[PDB]
C-alpha cells in the first residue's frame, strides 16, 4: 500500500471537508464528467481530495495496479534543505526521504537540488514562474524597478520553503531581491494570493500553472503574462525505486494519448 | 574508459553541419564525422570529416566540461531521429539500442516507445505537437474542433503535416478522422509547409513545437505565428538518449538541471533559438 503525500494547491489538489458520514460529495463537471474524490488525511481529520494531481494519481494507480492512502504534508510545505552539522529536508521532500511517504503526487518542481536526493519522473506539466498582482497595479515584469531595487513601499514575496525560494537563494544576482523577499514570504500560496486581494501583498512570484488559473477565476487579479523562468512538475519517488520507470513511462503515455490535455481542460483551462 | 561514442543528426538550429575549413574545425564547431556512401548499390563508403555547431552542440560542450568526458561525435547515416521499422530501430535511437553510440545528442524527442528501449535525460528544451498559421487565423491547438471535424466548417480548414514522423503517427492514433482528412495536405518538409502558408494554399501546419517556434521567430515580416504554449499537445521535450541503465544518466541529469537553474540554458536559447519576432 503506497503512502502518497500531497499538498493543498489549486487547481492541482483541492481539499474540502468530509460529509457527516465520512464520505465525499459526488460531483460532475459542467461537461458531464465525474469528479473523482479520494480520502486524504491532513492537519488529523480525513478530508476530500480532488484535482489535477488526484486524477493523475488515480490513472497511475490503475495503470500500475496499486492501492494507496493519501495524506497532506505535515508542515504544509513543498520542501527545502535546511541546516540542523547535519542537514535535513522539510516539507514533502522531508517526508519522502524519511519514509512517511512512498511517492509525492503534487505540483512538485523538478530542480537540481531535489534531484540529488530523490528520483523525479518525466514532467507531467510543463510550466514556469510568473508574477501575480491585483488589478490596478501594473508592473513591467521581473525587471520593474519596484522589484529590482526594492523598498518598503512595494512588497513582494513567494511561498516559504518552496522551489521558488531555492531559485532566489542560489543566484548571486538575485541577492537584493531575495533580501526583500525572505522578510515577507508566506506559509502557503493561498495565504499569499489572499494577501494580494487584501492589498497587504503587492506582488507574488509563484508557479504560473497556479497564478494564471488564479487569474482566470479571480478577476480581481492578473499576472504579468511573462514567464521569466521555466520549470516542470514531476512525480517524486525515493532513490530506489521500483516505481520510477513505470510511473515515468506512464506520464509519457498520458501526454501522448491526450489524457494530460483532458486533465488540463478539466482543471487548468 | 570515459571516452564516449556520440551520435547526432543535422537539424538547424539544434545541430548545424558545415564542411571543413579547406584550410581543422573552425570556431564554434566540433569535429563530427559522417559515413558517406559511394553509391546506393553498396554498403561501401568513406568517413567524411565535417564540423557541427548549434544549440545541442553547445549542450554537448557544456556536458563534456561538467560531466568530464571526451567524445567522438558522428552523424547518423541511416534514418533520422529514430523509428521502429519491423521491430528494428533506425536513426539516432538505433545507434544507441544497438550500442554503436553511448548517447545521442540532438533534437531528439522524448516519447514512451523510445523510453522503453533507451534511457532519456531530463528534457532540456520543451517541445510537443503545435500549430502554425498566418497572423489572423484563430485556432486553439491540435484538438480544436476545426481539426477534429474539418467539414463542420465551410469552407473546411486546409491543414497538414510532414508524414512518416512522430506527428503523423500521433495524430493517426489519437484522431483517426483528422489524420484521414489531413492526408490530402501532406507537406514535403518544413520549408515547403511555410511557403504553403505564406502563399495561402495552406491554412495551418501541425508539427514539432520547438521547430515551429524557431521558424515563427525568424519569419520575415513576422507573418507566421504559433499557438500559445498552453495549447501545445502531448507536451514533452528534447532529451539526451543513453543506453538502458547507463551510468552517465545521473550526472547528465544534474548537469542539465544545473544549466536550467543557473541561466546557462536561457543563454543558449537566445544565442540559437530567439528570433526577431516577439
Ligand atoms: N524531433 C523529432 C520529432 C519531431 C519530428 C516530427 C515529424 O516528422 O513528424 N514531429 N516531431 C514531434 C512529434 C511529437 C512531439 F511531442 C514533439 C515533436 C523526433 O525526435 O522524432
Amino acid at each position: 500500500r503506497l503512502k502518497i503525500v500531497t499538498i493543498h494547491q489549486e487547481p492541482f489538489v483541492y481539499v474540502k471537508p468530509t460529509m457527516s458520514d465520512g464520505t465525499c460529495k459526488e460531483e460532475f463537471t459542467v461537461n458531464g464528467d465525474p469528479v473523482k474524490k479520494v480520502i486524504c488525511t491532513g492537519p488529523t481529520v480525513p478530508q476530500c481530495c480532488y484535482g489535477f494531481c488526484i486524477d493523475l494519481l488515480i490513472k497511475l494507480a490503475r495503470t500500475m495496479n496499486f492501492t494507496y492512502e493519501v495524506h497532506l504534508v505535515a508542515d504544509g510545505k513543498f520542501g527545502t534543505q535546511e541546516r540542523v552539522n547535519k542537514k535535513e529536508w522539510n516539507g514533502m521532500m522531508g517526508e519522502l526521504l524519511s519514509g512517511q511517504a512512498d511517492m509525492i503526487v503534487a505540483p512538485l518542481t523538478i530542480n537540481n537540488e531535489r534531484a540529488q536526493y530523490i528520483e523525479f519522473s518525466k514532467p507531467f506539466k510543463y510550466q514556469g514562474l510568473t508574477i501575480l498582482v491585483k488589478k490596478g497595479t501594473r508592473i513591467t515584469g521581473i525587471n520593474d524597478p519596484r522589484l529590482r531595487n526594492p523598498s518598503d513601499k512595494f512588497i513582494y514575496a513567494t511561498v516559504k520553503q518552496s522551489s521558488v525560494d531555492i531559485y532566489f537563494r542560489r543566484q548571486v544576482e538575485l541577492s537584493t531581491m531575495y533580501r526583500h523577499m525572505e522578510k515577507h514570504n508566506y506559509e502557503s500560496a493561498a495565504e499569499a494570493i489572499q494577501a494580494v486581494r487584501d492589498n497587504k501583498l503587492h506582488a507574488f512570484i509563484w508557479d504560473s500553472a497556479v497564478l494564471e488559473f488564479e487569474a482566470s477565476q479571480k478577476c480581481d487579479l492578473v499576472t504579468t503574462g511573462e514567464l521569466f523562468f521555466r520549470s516542470g512538475f514531476g512525480i517524486g519517488m525515493r532513490k530506489d525505486s521500483p516505481w520510477k520507470q513505470n510511473v515515468s513511462l506512464s506520464i509519457l503515455k498520458s501526454h501522448e494519448n491526450g489524457f494530460m490535455e483532458d486533465l488540463d481542460k478539466t482543471w487548468v483551462r | 574508459d570515459n571516452h564516449l561514442s556520440i551520435v547526432t543528426l543535422e537539424e538547424a538550429p539544434f545541430v548545424i553541419v558545415e564542411d571543413i575549413d579547406p584550410l581543422t574545425c573552425v570556431r564554434n564547431t566540433v569535429p563530427c564525422r559522417k559515413f558517406v556512401k559511394i553509391n546506393n548499390s553498396t554498403n561501401e563508403g568513406m568517413n567524411v570529416k565535417k564540423c557541427c555547431k548549434g544549440f545541442c552542440i553547445d549542450i554537448l560542450k557544456k556536458l563534456s566540461r561538467t560531466v568530464k568526458f571526451t567524445y567522438d561525435l558522428y552523424l547518423v547515416t541511416n534514418g533520422k531521429h529514430g523509428k521502429k521499422v519491423n521491430n528494428v530501430w533506425n536513426g539516432m535511437i538505433g545507434e544507441v539500442v544497438y550500442q554503436r553510440a553511448v548517447m545521442a545528442v540532438g533534437s531528439l524527442t522524448i516519447n514512451e516507445e523510445r523510453s522503453e528501449v533507451v534511457d532519456f535525460s531530463v528534457p532540456f528544451v520543451e517541445t510537443g505537437i503545435s500549430v502554425m498559421v498566418s497572423r489572423g487565423t484563430q485556432v486553439t491547438g491540435l484538438s480544436d474542433k476545426k481539426f477534429q471535424r474539418p467539414h463542420d466548417y465551410s469552407p473546411p480548414f486546409r491543414f497538414g503535416t510532414v508524414p512518416n514522423g512522430s506527428t503523423e503517427r500521433n495524430i493517426r492514433n489519437n484522431y483517426p478522422y483528422m489524420h484521414q482528412y489531413m492526408t490530402r495536405f501532406n507537406q514535403r518538409g518544413v520549408e515547403d509547409a511555410l511557403v504553403s502558408l505564406k502563399t495561402g494554399k495552406l491554412d495551418a501546419f501541425i508539427y514539432d513545437a520547438a521547430v515551429l517556434n524557431y521558424k515563427a521567430g525568424r519569419d520575415e515580416g513576422c507573418k507566421l505565428v504559433t499557438i500559445g504554449s498552453g495549447y501545445i499537445f502531448a507536451t514533452t521535450g528534447y532529451g539526451i538518449a543513453l543506453q538502458k541503465g547507463s551510468p552517465w544518466k545521473r550526472q547528465i541529469d544534474l548537469a542539465l538541471l544545473q544549466f536550467v537553474g543557473d541561466g546557462e540554458m536561457e543563454e543558449l536559447e537566445t544565442l540559437w533559438l530567439t528570433g526577431i519576432c516577439h
